[PDB]
């Protein structure tokens, strides 16, 4: 029953080990869930660029698989609308 | 048991590779340089890895130790040299092969006869197709001079190693025969090392037909059809059409029938090219290119067949006309006429010489009866003096040559790459020229035609606002 | 039994298949026959039975309709457009650039993708590999459902019906689809 | 001789009043000319655009022809780099 509720509220079927993590701690696993559909997998940048993100004009190497290198370069940082978002102009490979 | 593919190129023919793999069901692994880290074909692949680190781009593409050792690592099972880089370097199909790797492309005896100028000659001479009267090989001054006395002049100095204008120049007479051998001995053993160098009977204004050539190990060869590119610009190709609409179908047939059966003769196998200079109903053998040609596409246009597919399905060792499915040879179809324009960044207005720089605006053209190859032209893109300076290679098919020749020129128009200079100008006055539209251009169509130099003013009224209001 | 149904006096949606089967232009054979020319001695088109056949071609749209979202169109910013090329590729785009905001009042048609090849299976395989290269960021585009139902066996074969689509409830299970660039932009944006 | 040295200094054939300019005024249509080839025809844009430039997020319409209106919009100003040269991230017809 918990495998079941666990895959109906996180989309997909799950293995032995989500199962044993979400009937440990039941709120932190599905936190961890949702950031993990929202921000990906964080787990494969480097420390300084997982903790300070990123600086102008700098460019970064982030393996996300073997032989998959993502190529990012922060290029400009916009100034806030009068919605409070800001537009941040990357170059993710070359484009 | 081929499950994935290494494209040991890069630019539009890895991309082209990449597409045929997907289509076949491979899976992809891509190599690149540094200095090429943000070209396409890199993102296009499902695996990428950096080869040639610490050397130029252009012998890090070359590092046939580094490819073989990244096909090793990837898990790859073949790989595919594209063309212009490896894929007519015996050394390296020769390790490919000895490592366990399928190659695709033809075999090694293949690549040492047709890698030489005057073993190809040898062959073909004993394959009894007409080739051109010549010496016979490495000749020195006397032996240039014996060619003139006894055949006759005009004569031309050609190198049994080079390649696309480099090691070739015209010969008219006595002193200049000795000033260009020695320019040419000079460039050989600068360029290239061990080069040899011959004197062959000169032709008056010749065209440049080009017939693919397909066949597997099972023994069939096919032709697909002709080619044309004779729009030469000092013996480099400018557009290729594709059949040649100026000649006859019984002398095109003549052609494709004495390229197939010299590749008959030889044994060849996979995809590759005879190249003849035609003049006055004489058709003579100049070349062999055991590659894909950048202008194969035209042929797959009016043959409707898929080049780089069936190359990597015979290199799996598929039937031709069985597993490939591909028709007869008398059921090839010739459907309409295709022309092929590659748009580079060399500038007309400077010599030719290629540009570089920031590409800030890009718009590609689509509708009915357009292809489009796009190597390394997106926007933004920053273009280095490290690699060729194709940007973009666009074909239109039609059914009249007319038509085609209407969809070129709208394409051409519709082009626009902003930033860095290109030859669309002058693509664009060679397609207005009426000797093009008929057909009957020759090899000296291009040189003979100031006509073609004259670009009118563009306005350009978007790029000098944007910079008026920046500077402001 | 064919059965006659209606008459659309126009230009169609999916004029571009024709176009590539038989080899002549529509658009520009309507704009000749508006001026008032002859199809076969002023346009040049061929006689009845001398009409090609070259081969099979396929076309779908790719619309801003969300599959996951009852087929509603979406709208919102394109942050990414990458057209695919190749042999056998034809693209009618429409407005898909980057950085175009898509409005609620006009169709939700983004892109007008065909293939074309000898064989219905290598036009099949072409199509795949387009939708499979097809990068659309930003909305919500109906290229899984796309995917699913050139994959399916009936549509390969060619025998699919009106009501094919709505008797297949196995052409709705899309895969999930970890977009690890945008998801790694936000974060590093967020941070 | 004064026209054939126009159309060699200014690259195509002028008219008479072209020539007639030239005579009066030798450098000030020279330099006339320099900033029509750098910055195009300046005469189509409003006078405030034309004095003060472009504001941020502002859009403007510029007719350089009849049928012809460009849409241009300016949405970030970047930093300077090393070498002095700014960004400027426009929205020419919408792209
Ligand atoms: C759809 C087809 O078949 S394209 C066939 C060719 N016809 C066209 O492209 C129609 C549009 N016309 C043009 O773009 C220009 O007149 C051309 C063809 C001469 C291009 O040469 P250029 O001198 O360099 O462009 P031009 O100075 O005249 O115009 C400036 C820009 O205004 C744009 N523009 C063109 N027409 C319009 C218009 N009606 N409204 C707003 N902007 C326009 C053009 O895109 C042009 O290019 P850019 O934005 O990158 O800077
Ligand atoms: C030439 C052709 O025929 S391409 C046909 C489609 N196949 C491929 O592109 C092979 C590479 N694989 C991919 O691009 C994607 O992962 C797909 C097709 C499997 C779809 O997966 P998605 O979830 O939608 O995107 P995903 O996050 O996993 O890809 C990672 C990112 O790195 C890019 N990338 C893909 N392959 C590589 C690579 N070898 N190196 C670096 N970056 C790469 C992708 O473009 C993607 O960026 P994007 O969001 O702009 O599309
Ligand atoms: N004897 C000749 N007469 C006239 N033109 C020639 C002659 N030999 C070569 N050419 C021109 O020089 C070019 C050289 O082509 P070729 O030697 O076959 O291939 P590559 O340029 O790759 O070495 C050809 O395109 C041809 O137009
Ligand atoms: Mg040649």
């Amino acid at each position: 029953t918990v495998k079941a509720d666990l895959e109906q509220k996180i989309g997909y079927e799950p293995g032995d080990h989500e199962v044993i993590s979400y009937i440990m701690y039941p709120q932190v696993f599905l936190d961890y869930q949702k950031m993990q559909r929202e921000f990906g997998a964080v787990t494969l940048l480097d420390t300084p660029t997982f903790l300070h993100g990123m600086r102008l004009n700098e460019k970064i190497e982030v393996q996300i698989e073997k032989g998959k290198t993502l190529s990012i370069r922060l290029d400009e940082i916009g100034e806030p609308d009068l919605a409070g978002n800001r537009v941040l102009f990357f170059n993710l490979n070359g484009q | 048991h081929m499950k994935k593919l290494l494209v040991a190129n890069r630019g539009e023919i890895a991309v082209r590779v990449f597409r045929a793999c997907n289509e076949l069901g491979l899976s992809t692994v891509a190599v690149y340089a540094r200095e090429d880290e943000y070209s396409v074909h890199r993102f296009k692949a499902d695996e990428s890895y950096l080869i040639g680190q610490g050397k130029k781009p252009i012998d890090a593409y070359l590092d046939i130790d580094d490819i073989i050792r990244v096909a090793l690592e990837s898990g790859a099972d073949a790989i595919h040299p594209g063309y212009g880089l490896l894929s007519e370097n015996l050394e390296f199909a020769t390790k490919v092969r000895a490592a366990g790797l399928v190659f695709v492309g033809p075999e090694l005896h293949h690549l040492d006869i047709f890698g030489d100028k005057i073993k190809a000659k040898a062959a073909a001479d004993e394959a009894k197709v007409p080739g051109i009267p010549g010496t016979n090989g490495a000749v020195d001054i006397d032996g240039a001079l014996e060619f003139a006395k006894t055949y006759g002049y005009p004569v031309m100095i050609k190198a049994a190693l080079g390649g696309g204008g480099r090691g070739m120049r015209v010969a008219r007479n006595d002193a200049e025969m000795h000033d260009g051998y020695a320019r040419a001995k000079s460039e050989a053993i600068g360029a290239f090392g061990s080069g040899e160098i011959y004197v062959e009977k000169y032709i008056e204004n010749p065209k440049h037909i080009e017939v693919q050539i397909l066949g597997d190990r099972h023994g069939n060869i096919i032709h697909l059809h002709e080619r044309d590119c004779s729009v030469q610009r000092r013996n480099q190709k400018v557009i290729e059409i594709a059949p040649a609409v100026g000649l006859s179908p019984d002398f095109r047939n003549e052609i494709c029938e004495a390229a197939v059966k010299l590749c008959k003769n030889v044994g060849y196998v996979n995809a590759g090219t005879v190249e003849f200079l035609v003049k006055d109903d004489k058709f003579y053998f100049i070349e062999v290119n055991p590659r894909v040609q950048v202008e194969h596409t035209i042929t797959e246009l009016i043959t409707g067949v898929d080049i780089v597919q069936a190359q990597i399905l015979i290199a799996q060792g598929k039937d031709l006309h069985r597993e490939i499915g591909l028709p007869a040879q008398s059921e090839i179809p010739l459907l309409g006429s295709a022309i092929q324009c590659r748009i580079t960044t060399e500038d007309p207005q400077n010599g030719f010489l290629p540009d570089t720089g920031k590409i800030d605006t890009y718009r590609s053209p689509g509708g009915f009866g357009i292809r489009l190859d796009v190597g390394n032209a997106y926007a933004g893109y920053e273009v280095t003096p490290y690699f060729d300076s194709l940007l973009v290679k666009v074909c239109t098919f039609a059914n009249e040559f007319s038509d085609s020749v209407r969809k070129m020129d709208r394409v051409l128009h519709e082009f626009r790459i902003r930033g860095v200079k290109t030859n669309i100008p002058f693509l664009i006055n060679v397609i207005a020229n009426e000797n093009f539209t008929s057909g009957q251009a020759t090899t000296t169509f291009i040189d003979n035609t100031p006509s073609l130099f004259n670009f009118p003013r563009l306005r350009d009224r978007g790029t000098k606002t944007l910079h008026y209001l920046s500077m402001i």
